[PDB]
């Protein structure tokens, strides 16, 4: 009846639907054209101001300039040492910025998808308490030590034979504590440039100083913590330079506060005598080979989840496995599972454990049995 | 730490590039697969069986492992 | 093997070896790549490389016997 406009109304509706996208496209084009009418600014550091309108600033590279400043900008925030942005054609102060954070330190700040807890580690229930006595209680209830009249230690190191559970304990501590944490390997902070090696460590200590509650953990300290050579070769005294820089950063002319460090190595003979001095590494922690009860605990921890069948006797396994490690017992479980894999079975019998123990036992003949102790 | 292409004069990001790898690392990947078969090796049956059950097997038959609760070597 | 000295030493290769050790097992577990290694003199090799979690299975190749020699010929 009144549909004389219905066709034209539908045409108008379709045209409006198209105009919606045409206006989204016009907006996108407007943003694209607006964005491409700006330029960057150089970054530098202020040193001091000569007069009301003249400052002297240093870029990231060498050259230093005598420059002016913007009129509207506040002049009460420009203390020496701050970071500023300058125009690229007139070199005038335009804006001040907060302190830099290195991408390396940002990556080091948070990298831990693991979620290991205290239930997965066994046999060393005393050393874990000894370690937690350093980094947990003083950071939360600090008036007790002040009441007694002492100061809690700062750092500690863990040593022992390979594969006794040091990095695992460090992972558990890092994954079960609510505080800022840094994780790094000592062999990944070295590069061929002249000053980068000693700059990275200074940067990470500055970052730790900013966020006052932090913990620093460095694995394989023997990479850069070795003894200092006499009549040594070139390209090797740079590592020593980094070493004494580190020795000065911790327990140096300026005191550290609310900062703790953890180090791990499986042979502490080669460490410098100055790095082991009390006042820098206050506590030495030993993680020795497991005992019979410790071996039984580790076996019960690792042999649990497997789809076992029949009756199991851990006493013979404990008696046979002597001088083993946690890795060795995990290997025993894996080899038992492998013997189960052969003969086409889907369950495990204690005879597989008995076979796997003696299969693992003879592979230790070709491995040295030396033990090293710090001195 | 990302790798970006920037305008030469205005200094603005124009596109994002894939992560780059060292040439020496890239040059060590195999291209022409060898043609040697298992049939031309004699007197090493135990070694072959022990090696194949730890490398090839955990790739094509992983379902045989988690069904038991054992991690591969 | 590593060692201790005070007149001169060899430490760069030891640092690369330490990084290689850290790649296997270490702080970050890896479960997508497999490692095969070959050598012909084991007594001069660092014990940390021979740990059970880092190199799990160890295979030894004996000299061929009579039948193996005939098969090879
Ligand atoms: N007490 C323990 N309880 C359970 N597992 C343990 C224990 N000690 C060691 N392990 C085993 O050790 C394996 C790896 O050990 P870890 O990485 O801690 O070695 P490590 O002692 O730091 O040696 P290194 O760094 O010198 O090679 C873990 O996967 C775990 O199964
Ligand atoms: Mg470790």
């Amino acid at each position: 009846k009144l549909l004389e406009h219905k066709e034209i109304d539908g045409r108008l509706k379709e045209l409006r639907e198209q105009l919606k996208e045409l206006t989204k496209q016009y907006e996108k084009s407007e943003n694209d054209l607006k964005a491409l009418q700006s330029v960057g600014q150089i970054v530098g550091e202020v040193l001091k101001q000569l007069t009301e309108e003249k400052f002297i600033v240093k870029a990231t590279n060498g050259p230093r300039y005598v420059v002016g400043c913007r009129r509207q900008l506040d002049k009460s925030k420009l203390k020496p040492g701050t970071r500023v942005a300058l125009d690229m054609t007139t070199l005038t102060i335009m804006r001040y910025l907060p302190r830099e954070v290195d991408p390396l330190v940002y990556n080091m700040s948070h990298e831990d998808p693991g979620n290991v807890s205290y239930s997965e580690i066994g046999g060393l229930s005393e050393q874990i308490r000894e370690l937690r006595e350093v980094i947990e209680l003083p950071l939360t209830n600090p008036e007790l030590f002040q009441r007694v009249g002492i100061i809690p230690p700062k750092g500690c190191l863990l040593y022992g034979p390979p594969g006794t559970g040091k990095t695992l304990l460090a992972r558990a501590v890092a994954s079960q504590l609510d505080c800022n944490f840094l994780k790094v390997v000592s062999s990944s902070i070295v590069d061929k440039y002249i000053g980068e090696s000693a700059r990275l460590i200074r940067e990470m200590f500055n970052y730790a100083r900013d966020h006052q509650p932090c913990i620093i953990f460095m694995d394989e300290i023997d990479a850069i913590g070795g003894r200092r050579f006499s009549e040594g070769t070139s390209a090797d005294r740079e590592i020593q330079r980094t070493l004494m820089e580190l020795l000065n950063q911790m327990d140096g002319f300026d005191t550290l506060h609310r900062v703790k460090m953890i180090m791990a190595t499986n042979r502490p003979d080669t460490l410098d005598p100055a790095l082991l001095r009390p006042g820098r590494l206050d506590r030495k922690i030993h993680i020795d080979l497991p005992n019979e009860q410790a071996r039984l605990d580790i076996l019960k921890i690792h042999a649990g989840p497997i789809t076992k069948h029949g009756e199991i006797d851990y006493e013979a396994i404990v008696k046979l496995s002597d001088g083993f490690n946690g890795a060795d017992l995990r290997n025993v479980c894996t080899e038992a599972g492998m013997f189960a894999i052969r003969a086409d079975h889907d369950f495990v019998v204690q005879e597989d454990f008995m076979k796997a123990v003696r299969k693992v036992a003879d592979s230790k003949k070709l491995e040295s049995k030396l033990d090293y102790k710090p001195v | 730490g990302d790798l970006v292409g920037v305008n030469k004069d205005s200094y603005l990001i124009l596109e994002t590039l894939p992560t780059e790898y060292d040439s020496r690392v890239k040059a060590m990947e195999v291209d022409e697969r060898p043609t040697e078969q298992y049939s031309d090796i004699g007197g090493l049956d135990k070694q072959i069986q022990e090696l194949v059950e730890a490398i090839v097997l955990p790739m094509n038959h992983k379902e045989k492992f988690e069904n038991l609760g054992i991690q591969p070597p | 093997k590593r060692f201790d000295s005070e007149k001169a030493g060899d430490r760069e290769v030891q640092r690369t070896m330490l990084e290689l050790l850290n790649q296997l097992d270490g702080f970050q577990p890896n479960t997508q790549v497999k490692v095969i290694a070959a050598t012909n003199r084991v007594d001069i090799l660092d014990p940390a490389l021979l740990r059970s979690g880092r190199l799990d299975r160890k295979i030894e190749f004996p000299m061929p016997n009579e039948e193996a020699r005939a098969r090879i010929m």
